[PDB]
RNA sequence: GACCACGGGUGACGGGGAAUCAGGGUUCGAUUCCGGAGAGGGAGCCUGAGAAACGGCUACCACAUCCAAGGAAGGCAGCAGGCGCGCAAAUUACCCACUCCCGACCCGGGGAGGUAGUGACGAAAAAUAACAAUACAGGACUCUUUCGAGGCCCUGUAAUUGGAAUGAGUCCACUUUAAAUCCUUUAACGAGGAUCCAUUGGAGGGCAAGUCUGGUGCCAGCAGCCGCGGUAAUUCCAGCUCCAAU
């Protein structure tokens, strides 16, 4: 389109994390707020990197649309990345599957295997079946 | 005359305590007198059962009937009579029916042609008199 | 003595609400009144 | 315990004498002059004028020779030039008592527009800003009572989106051309 | 101990602090902050560094859960929800991502906390409509002040249409978010009576409006004070119009 271009922020390298912290900012004249899928592989093509060990979040468009403003991170191997991010972040894009049992579900069988003693895994076979 | 003098400040503070005994609204406030004898209680509204329909004579320049309903209050149990606002309202409301009253004013006093009567209707069988005077709602059936 | 309440409310005639033309709300009201008053006489 | 602010305040003081009919006379021209809504932003912008006002007057209490009072006073004298109810060239204490209220709703983002000539009313000005068609610094705004500093007075322009400045056409332009093409076709 | 003890009451936890304002000041302080007390009541105690602890136990007093009648098992002024008193106050929701905390310790837990549901309870920012030339009533002006005509801006007309603009709500998307909704944008919709109808109380005063029209006739009512009501009521009940705040 020629009309959304990418500009950033704050640019500071975290070895300690292995990550590159910026805040990433989206200039579109007459578009809504670009994916993030979008802004991963436009940052990547101009960073000379993959799309794969990059992250964004946190995109807020200021009032009238246009100016859109968020945080990036460029982890330097995929491994740090995994290692060193919340495991949300990590399911935004398909790296991690979290638990799909409810809480109140674990906090039922909490007290059901608190009441036994010596034999926890007994309360907990009846309860799932 | 009043004493000026620098170290007089507790005679001061004594002497406008001892005539702030003195003031109908201060000694009416601050007794606990007031508030024990008043039926509602310090109460701005009160939950009451109607009782009686009355009809009482207005003042000695107006030859008036008003139409005045004694309640028993939940809370005490004391007997009060309470004139229907609005115009029609005397027949909206029935016996038997738990009402809401609420004040005539001027600080728990009488108010009007109605001698010895302080207190107002609303909210007969928990709908409001203003809406069924308005015809907004309409009595429960 | 208590069967007379409301006689003069169920003697007049209901008339009917007449149909009046909506009048202006907020900035317009204001700005007309500012233009322009109950001369009944 | 929460984590919020429970932090606020009243921006308007109504009148001691509500009522008053040489009061509502003065704020009903001023809203027929300035095009404003009602009489609660009078009584807004007249608080703030009465708060530095206020902060004047102590001020002037104050002893001659003192650090803080050339501090706020200065700093006062700064933002009322840069908001620009004052005067740049009457830099002095004593003459901030003399603002007036209509001075101050001269500076407003609506009568600005309209002084500057980019609707043909005051009203036309408000309902042209609801409708988000007024841009200062490339950045949309549509507060009538927003206040422009007398810094960025030149950076008034209508939008590059808005059918005005930019000319897209909007819903009634895109109906009215598609019944006129159906028709021809 | 009269410089107010001893005693009592308090619809009193204290204070940092809140309403209002010439100034001096008058009231309100559980509240989310810092300390104290309590976990129905006052008694008691073992471990622990720190308990005289009640999401520890024991006994008594009211209440009351199950009982196979030989006993067992109790305190939601913790989070929701219920009952009872009441004029007077919320969902039997989601999650440890943000805040921090506990634990052998990065990985688990937290009705502490965050988020959502109700919320006219308070504090803001705010739509409910702008223009044109027509005809009239006109206003401000210019030549003359004579019959007066002509020309630019503005007000009113369920009278004329129009052009562009716009949200409230449908609504594929995007975004925020532990996962979701509104909020910030964007596609297609979406206004003409734009009916996509702003409302509460009055028309004597205080404090802004009616010597308008009817019904009633000191009865109803209105009416905070005077007072308004014996037939043509500026205050009563209806219609129209004006007044305040929105």
């Amino acid at each position: 389109n020629d009309t959304v271009t990418i500009r950033t922020r704050k640019f500071m390298t975290n070895r300690l994390l292995q990550r590159k912290q910026m805040v990433i900012d989206v200039l579109h004249p007459g578009k809504a707020t670009v994916p993030k899928t979008e802004i991963r592989e436009k940052l990547a093509k101009m960073y000379k990197t993959t799309p794969d060990v990059i992250f964004v979040f946190g995109f807020r468009t200021h009032f009238g649309g246009g100016k859109t403003t968020g945080f990036g991170m460029i982890y330097d191997s995929l491994d740090y990345a995994k290692k060193n991010e919340p495991k949300h972040r990590l399911a935004r894009h398909g790296l991690y599957e979290k638990k799909k049992t409810s809480r109140k579900q674990r906090k039922e069988r909490k007290n059901r295997m608190k009441k036994v003693r010596g034999t926890a895994k007994a309360n907990v076979g009846a309860g799932k079946k | 005359g009043k004493c000026r003098g620098l170290r007089t400040a507790r005679k001061l503070r004594s002497h406008r305590r001892d005539q702030k005994w003195h003031d109908k609204q201060y000694k009416k406030a601050h007794l606990g007198t007031a508030l024990k004898a008043n039926p509602f209680g310090g109460a701005s509204h009160a939950k009451g059962i109607v009782l009686e329909k009355v009809g009482v004579e207005a003042k000695q320049p107006n030859s008036a009937i008003r139409k005045c309903v004694r309640v028993q209050l939940i809370k005490n149990g004391k007997k009060i009579t309470a004139f229907v606002p609005n115009d029609g309202c005397l027949n909206f409301i029935e016996e038997n029916d738990e009402v809401l009253v609420a004040g005539f004013g001027r600080k728990g006093h009488a108010v009007g042609d109605i001698p010895g009567v302080r207190f107002k209707v609303v909210k007969v069988a928990n709908v409001s008199l203003l809406a069924l005077y308005k015809g907004k709602k309409e009595r429960p059936r | 003595s208590l069967a007379r309440a409301g006689k003069v409310r169920g003697q007049t005639p209901k008339v009917a609400k007449q149909e009046k033309k909506k009048k202006k709300t907020g900035r317009a009201k204001r700005r007309m009144q500012y233009n322009r008053p109950n001369a009944n006489s | 315990p929460v984590a919020r602010s429970w932090v606020c305040r009243k921006t308007y003081v109504t009148p001691r004498r509500p009522f008053e009919k040489s009061r509502l006379d003065q704020e009903l021209k001023l809203i027929g002059e300035y095009g404003l809504r009602n009489k609660r932003e009078v009584w807004r912008v007249k608080f703030t004028l009465a708060k530095i006002r206020k902060a004047a007057r102590e001020l002037l209490t104050l002893d001659e020779k003192d650090p803080r009072r050339l501090f706020e006073g200065n700093a006062l004298l700064r933002r009322l030039v840069r908001i620009g109810v004052l005067d740049e060239g009457k830099m002095k204490l004593d003459y901030i008592l003399g603002l007036k209220i209509e001075d101050f709703l001269e500076r407003r983002l609506q009568t600005q527009v309209f002084k500057l000539g980019l609707a043909k009313s005051i009203h036309h000005a408000r309902v042209l800003i609801r409708q988000r068609h007024i841009r200062v610094r490339k950045q949309v705004v549509n507060i009538p009572s927003f206040i422009v500093r007398l810094d960025s007075q030149k950076h008034i322009d209508f939008s590059l989106r808005s059918p005005y400045g930019g000319g897209r056409p909007g819903r009634v332009k895109r109906k009215n051309a598609k019944k006129g093409q159906g028709g021809a076709g």
